[PDB]
């Protein structure tokens, strides 16, 4: 026995709202933990 | 008046994604192929020492 | 010889500096959207 998808695999658009309020204080906030993820799983990284 | 006795053939039929082929494929569905730039999908190979 | 009896002559010397400019098939143009297969869905998988 094996398992597998249903249907086949749709595309998803990504890249409408780009929001641009990007702020300072949230990019090293996902800075920081961008970073972590490098000593803490090298393979997993969002 | 006497009855007659119908046998019809029963077939499987095939679906693709079902049969064990398609774990060597990535199937994907896709609605415009004709938007396509000719020869031409590159992909950028980073290999680490 | 048939570059200038050609009509739009400075239009035409410069259209056809293309072929000398162009060394890959996207550059002049601009980037806009991405077609992922999924949300991230891989750093190996093809992206439009």
């Amino acid at each position: 026995a094996m398992s597998g998808p249903a249907a086949y695999a749709s595309y998803v658009v990504r890249g409408a709202n780009l929001v641009t309020a990007v702020s300072y204080g949230r990019a090293m906030r996902n800075f920081e933990q961008f970073m972590a993820r490098i000593v803490d799983h090298p393979n997993a990284l969002p | 008046e006497a009855l007659l006795g119908v046998y019809t053939n029963v077939v499987e039929f095939v679906k693709f994604l079902e049969t064990a082929l398609a774990a060597a494929c990535v199937n994907t569905e896709f609605k415009d192929l004709r938007r396509m730039i000719d020869g031409k999908i590159q992909f950028k190979i980073s290999m680490p020492t | 010889a048939t570059l200038e009896q050609r009509p739009f002559p400075y239009l035409a010397t410069e259209a056809n500096l293309l072929t000398q400019i162009k060394e890959s098939a996207a550059d002049g143009l601009f980037k806009s959207f991405q077609l992922l297969l999924g949300k991230d869905a891989r750093e190996g998988s093809v992206r439009f």
